[PDB]
């Protein structure tokens, strides 16, 4: 796991130099946006169930995927699908709070492609679904916060793809 | 005048024994050991951390 | 940082950030101004903190700079002051981060192994960093000094 | 409480309290007076909160006090209100403790098992606690209300 | 394990009462002394090894115990002795931070006398050693905090007896 | 057997010091409280039979315990049960007069657990009965003396349980 | 103690404390402050009593400090002086307690067996304690000296 | 009370409380703690006193409880025992207040009229209060029982 | 005439309850503060003439009220004013001793406003005089009992207003 | 500064009580020691210069410190070293007569360690020299005087290091 | 002490104690016993000495204790006696010290400013000390009165 402060000080550490005024400026900028990041996290924490529900309904439901033989069919499969969407949204809010994509890159994305391909889970459908989550969560948090979140959602989409 | 009685729900959930230190020390630490919830469990969730 | 450590614990228990954790994140971000100011003071006075504290260390432990010691000679003593410089840098990083995980990640995981391989005395390194802390007390106001002192305390405590 | 959680987490790793934990307990200590004030208000108005919140609950769930409902009759409705009183008491404990550990251990581990043995509906208990949260927030200031409302929120979330 | 706040609320819970005014008193007193406790804990965390070092020198060294046939003799047993002193100091700081001695009784002093008797460790000598620790730690933390550390070091001594 | 005075001087004796000023303060406190103890003992000694009668009636009577096959059924067992209750009250007032619970642990509760388990006596029913005794005797001796009789009664309860 | 002795006797008789026994406890309670003051002056003059009385004992019994005697040698003499301090300590306990119970339990029971093994003449020990009684009498008023003297008398009588 | 008695007597003569009057008030307020204790024992044992005294009254005057008597059946015997509870309550008021004016105002002015209208036999009521006095003396210590007995005695005298 | 003690017992009587723990706490408070009340009553009793004198000087003398064509003009009227001021002081002291304003209500204020309106006595000037007495008696009796007196003096002022 | 008598007077003033018996015997101990003190002080003044010469000869003379580059290898440096040693000796003789370490704390040991450090003069070398001076002084003064002079000089050496 | 004053002079002079200065220290050592005896007499007769002095001072200047005076009233008169007692204790300290050093640091530096602030009359305080001097001369031996009078006289002059 890494964050904005950790990234700045890590870059300075690789440089072998004390915190420069430019590095302090980068830290100040992250501090400036940390306020908005906190309230966005609170909002989607409360509405996380609604967000997953809305995205699943928007793209996943009333389809051959959840119809028999579509791999989302079976109650266990449906629970696993919404569980993965919960995972993606929770890790997205962690990355949004941190201001860094490290958590997604290491905790989530690695090996996920291999497991999904081995199991037969449709990565295209997952990407579509988390795209729908991104739209819903942007509406709830607001525009500025949605910009902050959407990059991490797209990062996860690229990892799946 | 106003009657100023206690409600029934106060009486129903009120312990009327005047418990003292030996009783409280025992009745608070009755049950399975608290180290069932006062412990920690370790996991190798990420080899990278 | 406080933010990353809170996220890590919430990640382990599979919970979105609790309202109190969100408050702590908000508070740390807001007081970041004071944090940066303290770090700016330390980096402004990197030269005297290391120089004065290292001289105090040599006086307190003459054996380290004695002949047949780890620091004998100006070349070795220069490297010793370089190590003290590195630890002060880590302390400033830790003050900025608001947590000691950067300090630990960089320079307290395996110090005994490294210094014993070099032959350097680990308690002597701890006493040098104690000297840096004492020098820091004068440079920083009483309220500020307590904040920086805790990071110095972790470094010396891990060192021993 | 925060102090006991920090000590437990540190004892397992056999580590003296790190500065990251020590500042957490210092924060909780500093806001202790506000926490005690919130709890004092709740215990003062114990009987009003329980009475009118129970009336709201019965208004939203007439089946619960209707004949054949779990809390039907004078004594049965009083036991239902007694449970609400117990949860208010646990909430005050949690507020002064600064975490949800007392609430969790005393009254949310196996709450579903207990209520299903009794035949009571867990969602209706949740709505009763929601009514208590509304009344308690009305008796607190906005900052005080939202700090306590989270403990109420934890209780209702576990009820569901 | 308990602390001052947990003990107060647990006692009130046993008697089925909301927090009394006297219970509120105890909670306030703990909060008033809490910041002092935190500062003292920081001090002896930094100097833990030094406190053990001084106490060992001041009562356990150059004595019949550390000379051959005195139990502390042998490098194994010396390491065990200093480790036990670190245990006692660490649990004393836990108890001081909590404001309650329940930690000491629950995790340290339960069976400790029985084990020491079986091992042959001198209970009197360990008590003398931790009293030496008490003096050193009192000097480092200060008088006010030293009192607080003492009421838990003495608790450990009494359990050992 | 011990007293408050005997306990204080024995603690000082273990340390090997003549009675310190702190020890003198403890002794002076016990002397100040001695008259109150004597009064309370005079009260319950006169009402010992009434205390047992009320407690038995409140908790032990008109239940299966005192009807055929209940352990209090049979006149021999009924006499034994009320005799045990007078035992508990008499030793409780001894402990109250002494100001020390060493009497209870040395006499009352040495293997009392084991005897009752052997005999088949219900420990829980005895604990309920002496709880009722505690209520009656507290009312008779007053609040301040009652909270002194209360702790000794609860000590007996804990030993039984 | 008066309380422990009364309760022992009543326990054997299986009676709640007799009214007369309670009356004795009442009078002991009231006289406790005078007892405490008497014990206080004895412990304040601990040093003078021991050295003065011990020198009196050695004058009375030169044999014990002679070569071929038990205490010959400054170290052996000092340990006997310690024994005198021990017995004064027990007597102060007894004065506070009001009975000999503490005195006899702590020491003065297996006294002959211990001292036979040690080789000391127990009548000589009694002479030393008598000297302590004389010095304590001088340090006390006539009333106070009578109370303390009785406990000293019990000790010397048991020694013989 | 005694404060009211002093103030009424002072008001009649239009004089500040005389030193003797103030002396009485100082005595009463100093003795108040023991007064409250005596009253508290009576209130705490309010059920024992009424029950045992009721039995004694019914033994000594069987006619009232016999069929054809005033207190026949549990329905009316309950009212008789309630009146005994009333007079115990008045006596506790009197003990706290330090005067018989609470008793006389609440329940002794016109008892003859009230009970003669209800048909009740007043001498039998007097026996009941005397039984309460004896039972209360059992509960109370002798010195305290004398003080409480005076108020009981006022009640029985008024109903004779 | 009804004290705080008579008030407490009478309230419990109206409710038909034995003196409970809360009302007994009220009584304990009154009994504890009775010593201060009694001493202050002695002080005001001794210095009654001085208190009235200083109040008449501070607010009433050398003004329209004493000059011809004013109320206090003529020795008759002036003597009446000092008499009424002493009455207000004496009854205030009665009330302080009792702990209740009922004595003032029943004996003093029971028509006072109507009487002063009938005779033409200036209600504002009487209020000024009583507040002057409040100041002077606060000085004499001290602040602790001065506050307790002040509530009853303010009671008289409000009634006359 | 302070004296033995003055310090006891200060402690009595702190307590707020007139001269006690304990105060009397503490003062009397100083009064008895006075003869030894003054005789030793005269000897110390007489052989003061010789004491310095003997101490440096025993400890730092004919060593690398005296040899070039040893912080004493100049005429000025050597004179300064002798001067500082004489300063410590004179204040120590003062303090020995006074009986209290307040003089040494106030003047001798104020900032001395920090100044020595910044200069680069070895604290350990000074401590060794001070111990050598203590040995020479004890020999000259006498056994009883040497014990007291040792205490005062020990304060100076410990404060320096 | 006299030694303390000599040490201060020597420290300013930058020279070891003068032979004559050491001689006066020797004289102080010789007179320690006599000075202690005089101080013991003053402490023993402390209550009566300052009681008589207070009566004499109030007689000499009746406006100190009269209405409108600084010490008007019992409590303020007791406070005035305490101030005199503070001075008496300081004089006893000074007699033990053998020098004005003890008093000068306590009650003779800035005392005029403190007394002016509170409002007490400095000349009347000085007269009170003089009355103490007369009482002490009455209660002490002739040469004891001379020495004690000298220390008292310095206190009186300081008040001026
Ligand atoms: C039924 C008595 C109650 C009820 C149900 C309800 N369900 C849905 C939607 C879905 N239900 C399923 C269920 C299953 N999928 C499975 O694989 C299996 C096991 C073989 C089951 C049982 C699924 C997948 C859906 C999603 C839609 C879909 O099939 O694609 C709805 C519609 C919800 C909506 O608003 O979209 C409803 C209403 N509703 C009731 O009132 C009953 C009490
Ligand atoms: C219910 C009638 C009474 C009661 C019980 C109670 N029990 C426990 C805890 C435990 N009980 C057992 C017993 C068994 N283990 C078994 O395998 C079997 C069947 C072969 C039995 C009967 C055990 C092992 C435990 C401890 C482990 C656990 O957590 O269950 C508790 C305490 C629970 C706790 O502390 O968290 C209680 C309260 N309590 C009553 O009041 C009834 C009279
Ligand atoms: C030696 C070449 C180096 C060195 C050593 C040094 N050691 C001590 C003190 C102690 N050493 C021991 C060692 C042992 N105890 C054992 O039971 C065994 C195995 C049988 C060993 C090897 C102990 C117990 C002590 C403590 C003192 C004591 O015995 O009571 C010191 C003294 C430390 C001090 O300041 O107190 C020293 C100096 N020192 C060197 O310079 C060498 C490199
Ligand atoms: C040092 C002051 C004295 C001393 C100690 C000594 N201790 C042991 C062995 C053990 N000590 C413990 C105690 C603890 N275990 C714990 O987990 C805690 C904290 C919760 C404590 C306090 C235990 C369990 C052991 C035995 C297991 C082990 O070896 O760790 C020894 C070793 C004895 C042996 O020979 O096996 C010694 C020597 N020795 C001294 O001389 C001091 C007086
Ligand atoms: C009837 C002839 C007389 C009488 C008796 C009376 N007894 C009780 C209560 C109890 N009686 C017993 C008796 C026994 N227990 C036994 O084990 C045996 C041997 C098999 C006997 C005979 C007991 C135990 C009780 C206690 C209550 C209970 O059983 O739970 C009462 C009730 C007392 C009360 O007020 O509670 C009475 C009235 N009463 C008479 O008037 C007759 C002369
Ligand atoms: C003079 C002969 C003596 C004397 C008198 C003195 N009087 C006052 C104050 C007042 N005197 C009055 C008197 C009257 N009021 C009336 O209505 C009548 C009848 C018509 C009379 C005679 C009043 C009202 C006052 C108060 C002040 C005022 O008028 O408002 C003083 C002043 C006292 C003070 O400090 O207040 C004095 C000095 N003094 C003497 O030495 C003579 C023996
Ligand atoms: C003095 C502060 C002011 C003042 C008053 C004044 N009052 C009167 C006359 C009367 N006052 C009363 C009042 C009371 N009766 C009561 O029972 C009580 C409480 C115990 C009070 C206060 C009454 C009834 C009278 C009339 C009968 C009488 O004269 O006593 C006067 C005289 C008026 C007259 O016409 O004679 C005066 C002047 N006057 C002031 O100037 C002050 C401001
Ligand atoms: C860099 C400047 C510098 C100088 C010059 C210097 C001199 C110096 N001369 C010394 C000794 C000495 N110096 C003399 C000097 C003399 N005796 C005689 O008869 C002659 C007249 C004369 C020289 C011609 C003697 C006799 C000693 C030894 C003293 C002794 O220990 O007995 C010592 C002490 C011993 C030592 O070195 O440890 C020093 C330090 N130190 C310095 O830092
Ligand atoms: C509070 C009383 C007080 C102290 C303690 C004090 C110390 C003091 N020592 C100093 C230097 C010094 N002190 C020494 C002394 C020593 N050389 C050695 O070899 C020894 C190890 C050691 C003592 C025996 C030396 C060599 C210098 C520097 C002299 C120079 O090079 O200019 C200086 C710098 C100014 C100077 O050069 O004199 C100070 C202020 N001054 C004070 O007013």
């Amino acid at each position: 796991m890494q964050d904005a402060i950790t990234a700045v000080i890590n870059a300075s550490d690789v440089q072998g130099k004390y915190l420069d005024t430019a590095a302090m400026e980068k830290l100040k900028a992250y501090f400036a946006t940390g306020e908005l990041r906190v309230r966005a996290a609170s909002v989607i924490s409360a509405n996380a169930a609604n967000i997953v529900k809305e995205a699943v309904a928007k793209s996943l439901l009333y389809s051959d995927i959840t119809r028999p033989g579509g791999n989302m069919y079976t109650t266990r499969r449906y629970a696993a699908c919404i569980r993965d969407l919960d995972y993606y949204l929770r890790y997205a809010t962690y990355a949004m709070l941190a201001g860094d994509p490290s958590i997604l890159d290491e905790r989530v994305l690695n090996g996920l492609k291999e497991t999904y391909n081995s199991l037969g889970v449709p990565i295209a459908a997952t990407v579509q679904a988390i795209q729908a989550m991104k739209e819903v969560t942007a509406s709830l948090v607001g525009a500025d916060a949605g910009k902050e979140m959407g990059i991490y959602f797209d990062y996860i989409c690229s990892g799946l793809s | 005048p106003e009657k100023e009685e206690t409600p029934r729900f106060v009486e129903l959930g009120a312990v009327t024994e005047l418990r003292t230190e030996p009783a409280i020390q025992f009745r608070a630490n009755q049950g399975v050991s608290k180290r069932r919830e006062q412990t920690k469990v370790f996991k190798l969730t990420d080899l990278n951390d | 940082s406080v933010v990353t450590k809170s996220i890590v614990n919430a990640d382990a228990e599979a919970r979105y950030l609790s309202p109190g954790e969100l408050d702590r994140i908000k508070n740390f971000v807001s007081t970041g101004e004071r944090r940066l100011r303290i770090a700016q003071t330390l980096t402004e006075n990197r030269e005297r903190i290391v120089k004065q504290a290292g001289d105090q260390l040599f006086q307190k432990r003459p054996d380290v700079v004695s002949p047949g010691g780890n620091a004998y000679g100006e070349e070795m003593t220069a490297t010793c002051l370089r190590d003290l410089d590195y630890y002060l840098r880590l302390v400033t990083y830790g003050i900025v981060a608001g947590d000691v995980t950067p300090i630990e990640e960089i320079g307290l995981v395996g110090v005994r192994e490294m210094y014993n391989s070099l032959g350097t005395p680990i308690p002597a390194v701890a006493e040098g960093i104690r000297a840096m802390k004492n020098v820091a007390c004068s440079l920083l106001s009483a309220e500020d000094a307590a904040e920086a002192g805790s990071y110095f305390d972790f470094v010396i405590g891990a060192m021993q």
